[PDB]
């Protein structure tokens, strides 16, 4: 009950409860700025960024499979083929995907995702007419105007550049500008913001690196200092300390011209000294560092929601089991993020893309029965296991017990059963020339 | 209020002196004067600097000929704005500046005390090298000199200071460099 | 919320958020210069370079397989054979591939990739007429003019040598020069810049070695100092220290001529001294170094997105499982880079190459139905597993369950099913002379 | 402004002296003079050097015959530019130079004090080797000499300095070299 | 961004970017001479 009630000798717990909103907005502007800095200059986070992108994006990206209706006999493949083909076409390098032209669809997904980790979300906008049509361009996060605020007499609040309505529903966004004419109300349809929801009452998303942002800065400064101290310690070699008697009148003039060079190259060089000698003992962190660093590091990893071994390649002291467990926990997290990014971008884009493409006749099919081709499923790609023999035996046993259907296994990899069947037909034609199997 | 006490720390005699302070007298600007009082710490009579300035930025200046006989040693800088109707003065500044002995004139100036002590130690040691004696006692007079280990210690401490002032003090380094 | 808000005692997080762009451009010019220096003089990065190139390039390079249409019966092999043959022909050593002539296609891929790691991307340009035609020449990164800036009244900004349009679309590039006539606007079609996208809003790519660039410099200086200190410590042997009494009037004259040589060769040489002796104890980092170096090293590896064992061959304290895991993580990263480099260079080149080659009749086929032969797929090559028995058993089990198609397995290696079938037909002819299998 | 105070540190007497300073007087070039004041630290009257130069680069020179009687010892270098209309002088330089005793003339010059002290210690020790006595007390006079351990310490410290000045001071090395 | 920008206390990263070419040629003449020496007199490289 009275555990965290105040800040007597061990607290700091504010004084009164406050809305995460305002705190959230200030914190996020400051943090987008901050993460920008950390990712670029420190370390470990550059690693998070890389990790996130790769794990959540795709060698094959995220593909689209659409089922016309009930997949027994009421779904048909013709519509599916046409739609898939069309989407993938423009996804491949072409003038159509972006008002740039060094990019493509894969690129846009990967990038929107990187942006998402580092800045806690980002937005894309669609243009029609200039082009086909519906080209998607990403806009940098900093463009948004944090300052616009204040309600209209007939209208809802415009805080943090979001135009609320009389229903307090989202209708417009208020980016700064292209920069020059600033301020452009943009209809929501054009701008979609992905948000990775955490606490529900937010109009924005924090950089996911916030928890470890403080710890990492300190850590990089530390790594930079220790190496330097070690170098100095190796360099000064011996110190020839003296008792308190002479060294008198070391002449000033000779000092400016040169630091004397003395040859000790010869192997045996027993040396005789006038007074005394001492050997520098380096106190540069020697072996203390490996344990100390790891412990602070474990904390950061827990904060970023990733296994330590993946985040930093210490890869030490791990049995097979430890590795398997770590992968499993991360796998859950990635899956969650994967669903969310495409919960938003893909669904909006596919739906929006279809009418224009149908109108342009880019895709051949009739417009009026939109619903029949409306359904669209996005497929993520899973990560492979360390021990294939076991998995294979288990899978055979499962297929035997009608417990796993054939389709699910393919799904985990992310390939899909139709793909598998087409490929099997190709294998059968290859059999006609040579042989099949025993 | 705002204040700009920055006379150059090393102020040389017989030379024109200027800081052109940025904002010390911005408070009470309309009816209060500018002063930058300079006072010799050990003796002397406070001398003062007025304006002679461009209106936008005050520039303070002192003529070289006037500086002439100013005392060699340590001096203090205090800035005061004063108005008679107000019957008040206001002090906004503090500092310390040293006056180098006039370099363009004079019969003699030695080095700072560190040199004198050092030179003398060399002289006294020279004498006691020969004619060695810890008690020159004749009839009713006995001198009894300071122990030789003691004299040596003084030499070292002082020598270091002379090095520090010159700036050649950093501890020496020999690079093996094969 | 208020975790990274400012720089009270543990910060440095800028003061306000800033556009990664300008920072990015200055940083990149400086860094291309810097990486040039590190790769050449330090270490570990030379290793990154080697690693990147090998893993991402190819013993077989990257090959091309093109499918005319639906691969059931609507794709045919004749067109495929012709195109593949033609491409590979000029790829082999010939006058045609480059305005050089010590090189070839494999060379260009490898090189463009090395350039890419070290400089965060590089460009190639195509020439026609002088030659065939469409020869590709790589141009050094430094050629680009960072200074050209300032918009035209009727035109968009030319900053960092990129000519934006009224649509703010890419149309021209502004390299310095050949050097002598400087400044050449070059049409985008001629110059293609590969970019490895990270944060989306960039006109350029940073050297991937930036995160570890600082740590490595310091580390190499350290390695150079420690060895030297150890040598000195071994060399000075004993110091014959003396009490504060004599050594008086060591004559100046004898000193200049020679350093005395004293013979201690005889086995037993008990020695008697006038005053005292001491033995130098080397404080040169002794065993402290192995743990200390590794920890700083792990950080660098995480930054460069590679497993530590591959980057630096410490290869110590690893069980079979640890190695397997490390390979898996790197494999994902390489795959991502592989898709990107050829997402851009291959696609542009293949498409561009085809018309001229068709016109020159270098390849025999009709020009008008370009689309039928337009599709082109590039195949990467995968890396082999440590335990083949397990993999083989799993693969057999999978072929059994119609889960894996035959084609996919070949793909992971990178060989391909058509190749496999042709080779099988050759094996069958070899059977006619002797025997096949039991 | 810019300044080039670089007289050669070792300035020998009776010899022509030149630094040809690069930019010390570039400030106030049109109406202010060149000086390079040289003043003996302990006594003396400041002597000065003018121009006698090529216009593009000032070259400062002093005739050898004039140097003649200049004091042996330590000297200071200060550079001043002065204009009468301005009634100001400006000092831009600092330094220290030593005057070696005239090498082409004179009845006698010994070594620097380090040699003298060392020579004497050898002499005093010689006397006390024989006729050993810590109290030559006769009638009413008692001498009481400095302890022998003490004298020895002085010898060592001084010997090292003589070595340092000569430059033969590096600690000795014997190479076993089998 | 500003990680390797200059040589304040922990650098040496040149001052401006330079063509690997000229540096490469001088470096290589000197190095052919150098490798000739190392391979013959040291160790490990004889092994390489």
């Amino acid at each position: 009950y009275r555990a965290a009630k105040s800040d007597r000798i061990a607290g700091g717990f504010g004084v009164f409860p406050t809305t995460p909103r305002d705190e959230l907005r200030r914190e996020i502007r400051g943090l987008v700025g901050h993460s920008r800095h950390a990712a670029q200059n420190f370390d470990y986070a550059r690693a998070y960024e890389m990790l996130t992108r790769r794990h959540v994006i795709g060698f094959n990206g995220i593909r689209l499979q659409m089922d016309v209706r009930d997949p027994g006999g009421k779904k048909d493949v013709a519509a599916g083929a046409q739609i898939e083909s069309a989407w993938a076409r423009w996804g491949k390098m072409k003038n159509s995907p972006t008002p740039c032209g060094r990019l493509s669809w894969w690129g846009v997904e990967c990038q929107v995702a990187t942006g998402i980790a580092r800045e806690g979300g980002s937005f894309v906008r669609i243009h029609q007419g200039t082009n086909f049509g519906f080209q998607v361009e990403p806009i940098p996060f900093d463009l948004l105007d944090l300052d616009l605020t204040g309600p209209t007499p007939g209208g809802g609040f415009v805080e943090s550049g979001v135009e609320f309505d009389a229903t307090d529903r989202v209708v417009a966004y208020h980016m700064w500008s292209a920069a020059a004419r600033r301020r452009l109300r943009i209809p929501a349809a054009q701008m979609l913001y992905v948000l990775v929801p955490e606490e529900i009452g937010q109009a924005l998303g924090v950089p996911r690196s916030a928890t470890a942002l403080r710890l990492m800065n300190l850590s990089e400064k530390f790594q930079e200092s220790a190496l330097t101290a070690a170098n100095y310690g190796a360099s000064n070699m011996v110190f020839f300390e003296r008792a308190a008697d002479n060294g008198v009148v070391t002449g000033p003039e000779d000092d400016a011209q040169i630091p004397i060079d003395q040859i000790e190259a010869g192997t045996l060089t027993e040396l005789p000294p006038g007074v005394k000698a001492v050997s520098h003992n380096p106190a540069y962190p020697d072996a203390a560092v490996g344990p100390f660093l790891r412990q602070m590091g474990t904390s950061q990893a827990a904060g970023l929601g990733v296994s330590y071994e993946t985040l930093t390649a210490d890869l030490s002291g791990a049995n097979f089991s430890s590795l398997r467990a770590g992968k499993g926990e991360e796998r859950e997290e990635w899956r969650m993020l994967q669903r969310a990014v495409f919960e938003g971008l893909h669904d909006r884009v596919f739906s929006r893309w279809l009418p224009l493409a149908m109108l342009s006749g880019e895709v051949r099919l009739p417009l009026a029965k939109l619903d029949k081709f409306d359904a669209a499923t996005w497929r993520p790609r899973g990560w492979p296991s360390v021990n294939p023999k076991d998995d294979a035996t288990a899978h055979e046993k499962d297929l035997k017990n009608g417990v796993r259907t054939r389709t699910e296994i393919c799904a985990e990899r992310g390939r899909d059963f139709a793909d598998v069947v087409a490929e099997a037909a190709a294998e059968r034609q290859m059999m006609r020339d040579a042989g099949l199997d025993p | 209020m705002t204040v700009s006490i920055h006379p150059p720390a090393t102020l040389v005699a017989g030379d024109s002196w200027a800081w052109e302070a940025g904002a010390v007298f911005e408070d009470h600007p309309d009816p209060w004067a500018a002063s930058y009082v300079l006072r010799p710490e050990a003796g002397g009579d406070p001398v003062t600097v007025s304006g002679g300035l461009e209106v936008l930025a005050p520039v303070f200046r002192l003529p070289a000929s006037v500086t002439a006989d100013l005392p060699p040693g340590e001096w203090t800088w205090f800035a005061v704005a004063v108005d008679a109707t107000t019957d008040a003065r206001a002090v906004l500044a503090q500092g310390r500046v040293t006056v180098i002995p006039d370099p363009l004139a004079g019969t003699e100036d030695r080095r700072t005390p560190a040199r004198r002590i050092l030179a003398a130690i060399e002289a006294t040691l020279e004498g006691r090298a020969t004619k060695d004696a810890d008690t020159y006692s004749i009839e009713g007079r006995s001198i009894t000199r300071t122990p030789l280990p003691d004299l040596l210690r003084l030499r070292a401490v002082y020598a270091e200071q002379v090095a520090r002032e010159t700036g050649r003090s950093p501890y020496r380094q020999r690079r093996v460099s094969f």
